[PDB]
Order: structure tokens, then C-alpha cells, then sequence
């Protein structure tokens, strides 16, 4: 909605998974694009329109978008995915989320 | 491929305007319907969105930084956020999104981002 | 009683009565607000409001007409002007999703949802229909109508409010907030037929016939003119006669119609301001070809409207490259020669229209302003009319359980949508054929391609429209 | 030949997403009961014995 | 579909189970088939037609198709099962996944 919740951080252990949480209101009738912002570089467009990725972004990502939350699942996260992801969507201007530090 | 270049000019203290520019490489701005987003993020804490301007004049902004913000094209894309009392000082960010087909909710994301420059205050 | 899906055209030397019928889907509106905007222009802004309805938009020519229907249209007949539309909403089951949870969604059904139909026969609401937008129809039948959400601009007043040049136009004492809600409704529940049953004023044809002859040589080539042409200068004029082979110089007696910025290969051509407000008039008026064929490529305008792609599809008029228009004609005067390339009215002029095609508009609408000249025919196809169809209004109901009493439980909008069947049945009164007593066989009826890549047929989403558009003036008149 | 498709009833969208499976999924079961008439003739005569 | 995704590797220990994922658009509605390629030797037919097993493919071998997913369990895996698996459909040519390296 017009105001993105996000939790702070997540930790996690290589050879699993870490599923954050996009809570907003009504955000299932909406579209959520994730961010993916490793440490001294810009943003990337991670996972857009809740499903799908585009081609720079190799095959381990996919999320959700359901009732009031998205989530974003990594599939086998290795040494490299310790980055800030955001979820944002378009509350008719931008709304962007806070960030799970992984 | 479309790369997005910036412009830093410093640091100014005692409530200057602080004036940007990108300089788009790869393809014009005036050739179609896409935004030109300014982006920023506090180190330390999540992003923030500034406001985009398409090429025909129009352009959107936040509503917290309406009355202080000004983005504007000449082939540039500039931004003057003056009144710069409150010391915001954290990055600037360049971002394009592809112009949806029914205005009511986004149907793409910023794809091609800048590098970024670091402004002090 | 028979419930049908009703579809295809009857000929007959009179008119012909071609019906279709799609599938049309009521999506959701998760909000049932009025949203004005917030443009917020910086360089005359707009202001606009976005209702939660959904009109439909059947405009084009290519739903009624399957494409071995327009060509039996086109070889055929000579003439064509609708006279009659009525739009029928078919069976309707307006559904709830009950969001499994787990799962995500469960679609039962529903029978207290309902389906909010108004017709706007009055013209009170501003009609957005006839401008040529993306959302009309799929050209196949088994695809499915999402019909597209209704909004409008209107006029207000521009302010100069922020830093450096934001312009804002804000609500004035004319703007105006048209709430549909304060209208007829018929509520339409699960099952429930509506109709429209307009009926079209007499509009003139569009006389599908090319035509055999040059309009500046009707004359015998033989026997020269009666009249003289000078040939000195200067107050002592000494006129000649005429020979049979002065043909750049015979008399006519009817002109050629404007052209009024036509050239070759940004806003076209526009008014406005001094050189940055300036909106366009982009395909021109109705008067002008922006695609021919010359001696040697295909010349495309700057005034010209793709219709698709890119590379574009862009109608052929070689019917107007004919009759002394095109793109690169200038006009001269000997005035103390002045190339000029706009040509302007001349008292006595013809000029005979840019053609109709097959994917074509039918009407748009004339503006409630007055003293209009000519509109009889608009610009991007059709006829363009005085009370054109009037736009049907379909929402479904805000149904907002539940509460428990006090508490806002649940979401309170629960999630419903409507499907249904909208066959629009539409008859055009088509003229006879003009005659000939030609002796040569009329060229053929065929929609034009290249090479391999076949007209519309399904190849290996799938379907393939050509790369021209299908021009309805073929067979020659003649003249 | 009696052609018999069932329906392409295409939901759930919610306004702009492609929400569900949108053809939801559905069957029809009947019974088809199907008559011929065939127009017969009187066996051939045999002063047979056998 | 007319792409399946399958992920990269799967660890397990004896004495359990390891089911893996081949997602794809619509596979519900259609026929899915597993391949046990053991290291230097050409693939067998695991289980076809999503349930069904063959006669020299033991009883240890199941699958199962629903949704936009088609899972293959092994029940009780041996010294011997360290074999890629690949799904395979008909999306009216042949679609090979691309195999859960075990």
C-alpha cells in the first residue's frame, strides 16, 4: 500500500532458504518488485511482478505475492547474496519498502 | 545496453541548490514513453524516491520533497532540491521505468539504474 | 426459449446485417474511488478523473466483418453506411473468489452479486470512445474482452505553484465531477439480458470504387480547346490556340482540394504556442494521403499513423496519388515561381477522401461545438457523427461484508468479478455497384502481402495480419 | 457432424493481475441418445425344402 | 511447459527421503517423465506417465504431478541412487529439464 512494512534482518546459513516478508494492506491486488543491492553498488531489479526475473538474474530467486504479503525466496543462497533487498510497488507514485539486511 | 552516467557537484553546507544531472548512454530520452526517476538512500537505512519526469514536461513527485524538488529535462535530466537546512546528504541515484499501459498500477521496475553519485552536506 | 452466441454476416442487395460476439470480463476495482490526478506538468497540464466503471469499445470495422466477408464486401458492392446497432448483453455470472488460503483462490459462484448497467442515451457523461485508443476488441473470436476502464479530462485552471515552473491544473467553476451513480442502472444479477438498440442518422457513404480516370483528363485527347492560354507578358498578352497535344496546359474547370501540409520524410504538423506548448493534429485532415506508392519506393509522410508496429501499416491510398493529390505536390504562382506546399480551398474542388480499410473506425463523435465543416467523415477511419452510439457503463456492485457489528472484518469489498457474452449486431446499407461497360476484367479482391507470410491465417499468437492495410477501393467506377 | 466445445469462462483477474488460472477448469458429462431408423425388405422367396 | 526449471543439487543421507521439485507452467494437465542417468552410462526410463514404473525399475521409485509442479520421491535411497534425475514433457516437440544432480 502507501506504506511498505519491512523487517530489519534475516540470518541464515548457506545450503537453505530465507524468506522475508513485504506485509501492506490489500498488496495482493498489487505489483511487488524486488531490489537487490549488494554493498557499494546500485540497486538491481531482482524479481518483478512477483514471479518472474529477467535474464541477468540467474534462476535461484522467485517470490510471491498473496492476501497482504510478498515474500521473496532464495533457492540455495551461496556467498554472494549477503545483500539489502527492498520490495516496492506503486501506491500511484512509488512506494518503496524498508530492506531485509541479509 | 542503456547506461546512466551522473554528475556530483561537492559538497555545500549553508542552503545552496543542489544541481544534478544524467547524461543517458545507449538510447535517447526522447524516443518513448519511459520515466527518469531520482532515487535517493541514507546509509544506514532504506531507499527513497525522489520524483520521475517523463519527456514531454510532465513529471511526478514526492509529496513529503514537493515544495523543496525540482527535476527538468534539456536532455539532462537535472534536479534542484534546494532549502537543504535539513542536512540530506545521501546518495543520488538515477533510475528509468518503462511507462505502463493503464495508468493505474505499475507494470515495470527500474531496470537500468545509474552508478550513483555521493553528495555531502 | 434457445440461448445462442450469435455471429456472421447476410448479404443482400440491400444491406447487410453482420453480427458478432465476444466474451467480456468485469475485472475488480479494489478501491470504488474517484481519483482525480495529480499530472503536476512543468515545461497547459491536464486534469482528469478515473471512475470505477468500464465501458465498451466495438469501433472498429474488423469485428463485424470476417475477412472472406469483407471480401465478398469488396467485390461486390459499391457503397456502405450503417443504419441500425443493437448490443446485446448476454448471459451473466457474476462470481466470488474466496481465497483459499493455500491454495490462493477458489472461484464459486454467486447469485446476490450483481452487475450495475447504465446506457447513457442522454449523452450527459463525456463520451471517450472514437479516439482510437489500445483497448477495443480481439479480432478473433475465441479470445476473451477485457473492456477498459472509463475516465475523462475536463477543463480547469492552470496555476504556476512550486520552484522553478510546475504548472497544475486545478478544479475551476467549469470542471465538472460526473458521479454515475446518480443515474438508472439496470442491476443486471446472474442470467440477466440488457440491450441498446440505437439507431444510426442517415450519414453518406463511403463508395468503395476506385476510379478509371484522371479527374484533370476527362476531356477528348483529340481536337485541342476551344479557349486560349497566353503566351507574352507584360500588359500586351497575345493569346494562342490550343493543339491536341497541350495537355499541361488544358483548362479545367474544377480544382484540386488542399493539401494543407503534405510532404514527405517531431509533433507534425501542429498550432499552439510558440514553438514548446504545440499539440498536434497528426493524420492530417481528411483530404490527404500520408502513404502511396511512387515510381520507385513507398512514401510515408510526416503526418502519418502507423495502425500497428516498428515499421508500420499504413493504408495505401493509391486513389488519391490518382486525383492530383499525394505527398511532395506543390503549387505554384507566377507572382514577381513561388513553390508553395500548402494548396488551399479553391471554390471549385474535389478531392475525394483518404480510404477506408478493413481495421478501420466506424464513428467517433462531433464535438458539441458549432459551425462544423466539413465532419461529415472524421480522421483514422469512420463517419464521425452528431449522437454517435451511446457508451454502455458496466460496474458490478460494491457488496461490503462483513462486520461483525462493530469491527471492520474481513476486507469488506469480499472480491467479486462478472463474466458474460456481449454479441452487437450492426447493419449497414450498402449501395449497388457503379456501372461499366468495361470489357476488361476488374482487378481481383485480395488483401495485399509480399512473400510467403500469408494474409490472415494461423501459422506455427499465431494469427498474422499483413503488413499493408486492406483498402476497400479496388474496382473502378469509371468516373 | 455435432461439434461440442464446453466454454472459455476465463476468471479471476482483479483488475489488473493475472490472478488464478483464468480458463478456471471445467467438464461436462451427458448421455447421447441416438436413433436410426433402417428401412427393411422382405426376405427372398425359396421353394427350398431345405 | 515449453521450459522447465528444475534446481541444481540436492543432499541427502540413507535411511530418508529426497523429493525434487520440476516446476513448470500448467504441468498439472500433462505427462511428465523421469530419466536415472548414473555417471558413464546412458539414462533409463525412471518413471513415466507421473505414478507408473517399469518392470526393471525397482519399487522404490514415485512421483507425483499437481499444480505447476511435479515432484519424484524416492523412498529409502541406497548407495547407488547418486544419479542425475531430468524431467522430461511434450509441450508438442520434447522438453528436457535441466536435472537435480544427486
Amino acid at each position: 500500500a502507501a506504506a511498505l512494512t519491512q523487517p530489519l534482518s534475516v540470518s541464515v546459513s548457506p545450503g537453505q532458504t530465507a524468506i522475508f516478508t513485504c506485509s501492506g494492506d490489500n498488496l495482493g491486488d498489487k505489483y511487488v518488485y524486488w531490489f537487490q543491492q549488494r554493498p557499494g553498488q546500485s540497486p538491481a531489479l531482482l524479481i518483478y511482478q512477483d514471479n518472474k526475473r529477467p535474464s541477468g538474474i540467474p534462476e535461484r530467486f522467485s517470490g510471491s505475492n498473496s492476501g497482504n504479503t510478498a515474500t521473496l525466496t532464495i533457492s540455495g543462497t551461496q556467498s554472494t547474496d549477503e545483500a539489502d533487498y527492498y520490495c516496492q510497488t506503486w501506491d500511484s507514485t512509488v512506494v518503496f519498502g524498508g530492506g531485509t539486511k541479509l | 545496453q542503456v547506461q546512466l552516467q551522473e554528475s556530483g557537484p561537492g559538497l555545500v553546507r549553508p542552503s545552496q541548490t543542489l544541481s544534478l544531472s544524467c547524461t543517458v548512454s545507449g538510447a535517447s530520452i526522447s524516443s518513448g514513453g519511459y520515466y527518469w526517476s531520482w532515487i535517493r538512500q541514507h546509509p544506514g537505512k532504506g531507499l527513497e524516491w525522489i520524483g520521475h519526469i517523463y519527456y514531454s514536461g510532465t513529471v511526478y513527485y514526492n509529496p513529503s520533497l514537493r515544495s523543496r524538488v525540482s527535476i527538468s529535462i534539456d536532455n539532462q535530466l537535472s534536479l534542484k532540491v534546494a532549502s537543504v537546512t535539513a542536512a540530506d546528504t545521501a546518495v543520488y541515484y538515477c533510475a528509468r521505468v518503462r511507462v505502463d499501459s493503464v495508468r493505474g498500477a505499475g507494470d515495470n521496475g527500474f531496470d537500468p539504474w545509474g552508478h550513483g553519485t555521493l553528495v555531502t552536506v | 426459449v434457445k440461448s445462442m452466441w450469435s455471429e456472421g454476416a447476410t448479404f443482400s442487395a440491400n444491406s447487410v446485417t453482420c453480427t458478432f460476439s465476444r466474451q467480456f470480463l468485469i475485472p475488480y476495482d479494489p478501491e470504488h474511488h474517484y481519483k482525480v490526478f495529480s499530472p503536476a506538468a512543468s515545461s497547459s497540464p491536464i486534469m482528469g478523473y478515473s471512475t470505477p466503471w468500464r465501458y465498451l469499445d466495438f469501433n472498429a470495422l474488423n469485428l463485424f466483418f470476417s475477412p472472406l466477408e469483407f471480401q465478398h464486401l469488396i467485390e461486390n458492392y459499391g457503397s456502405i453506411a450503417p443504419d441500425a446497432l443493437t448490443v446485446t448483453i448476454s448471459e451473466i455470472a457474476v462470481k466470488d473468489v474466496t481465497d483459499k488460503t493455500g491454495g490462493g483462490v477458489q472461484v464459486t459462484d454467486s447469485t446476490t452479486g450483481r452487475l450495475c448497467m447504465l446506457v447513457d442515451h442522454e449523452y450527459k457523461y463525456p463520451y471517450v470512445l472514437g479516439q482510437g485508443q489500445d483497448t477495443l476488441a480481439p479480432e478473433l473470436p475465441i479470445w476473451v474482452y477485457f473492456p477498459p476502464q472509463y475516465a475523462y479530462l475536463t477543463v480547469g485552471d492552470v496555476n504556476t505553484q512550486g520552484i522553478s515552473g510546475d504548472s497544475k491544473k486545478l478544479a475551476s467553476e467549469e470542471s465538472a465531477f460526473y458521479v454515475l451513480e446518480h443515474s438508472s442502472f439496470q442491476l443486471l444479477g446472474t442470467g440477466g439480458t440488457a440491450t441498446m438498440s440505437y439507431k444510426f442518422p442517415p450519414v453518406p457513404p463511403e463508395n468503395l470504387e476506385g476510379c478509371s480516370q484522371h479527374f484533370y483528363e476527362m476531356y477528348n485527347p483529340l481536337y485541342g480547346s476551344r479557349l486560349g492560354v497566353p503566351d507574352t507578358l507584360g500588359g500586351d498578352p497575345k493569346f494562342r490556340s490550343l493543339t491536341h497535344e497541350d495537355h499541361a496546359i488544358q483548362p479545367q474547370n474544377f480544382m484540386p482540394g488542399p493539401l494543407v501540409n503534405s510532404v514527405s520524410t517531431l509533433t507534425g504538423l501542429s498550432t499552439g504556442t510558440s514553438q514548446n506548448t504545440r499539440i498536434s493534429l497528426r493524420p492530417g485532415p481528411v483530404s490527404q494521403p500520408y502513404h502511396h506508392w511512387d515510381t520507385d519506393k513507398y512514401v510515408t509522410g510526416i503526418n502519418a499513423i502507423s495502425h500497428g508496429q516498428g515499421v508500420g501499416r499504413f493504408p495505401n491510398e493509391k486513389e488519391q496519388l490518382k486525383q492530383l493529390q499525394g505527398l511532395n505536390m506543390h503549387t505554384y504562382f507566377p507572382n514577381k515561381y513561388t513553390d508553395q506546399i500548402e494548396r488551399p480551398l479553391m471554390v471549385g474542388s474535389v478531392w475525394n477522401r483518404r480510404a477506408l480499410h478493413y481495421e478501420s473506425q466506424l464513428w467517433s463523435k462531433i464535438p458539441n461545438l458549432d459551425d462544423s465543416f466539413k465532419t461529415q467523415f472524421a480522421a483514422l477511419g469512420g463517419w464521425g457523427l452528431h449522437q454517435p452510439p451511446p457508451q454502455i457503463f458496466l460496474k458490478i456492485l460494491p457488496q461490503s461484508g462483513p462486520i461483525g457489528g462493530i469491527k471492520s472484518m474481513g476486507i469488506t469489498t469480499l472480491v467479486q468479478y462478472a463474466v458474460g457474452i456481449m454479441t452487437v449486431t450492426m447493419t449497414f446499407k450498402l449501395g449497388p455497384r457503379k456501372a461499366t461497360g468495361r470489357w476488361n476484367p476488374q482487378p481481383g479482391v485480395y488483401p495485399p502481402h509480399a512473400a510467403g507470410h500469408l494474409p490472415y491465417v494461423l501459422y506455427d499468437h499465431g494469427y498474422e495480419k499483413p503488413e499493408e492495410l486492406w483498402t476497400a477501393k479496388s474496382r473502378v467506377h469509371p468516373l
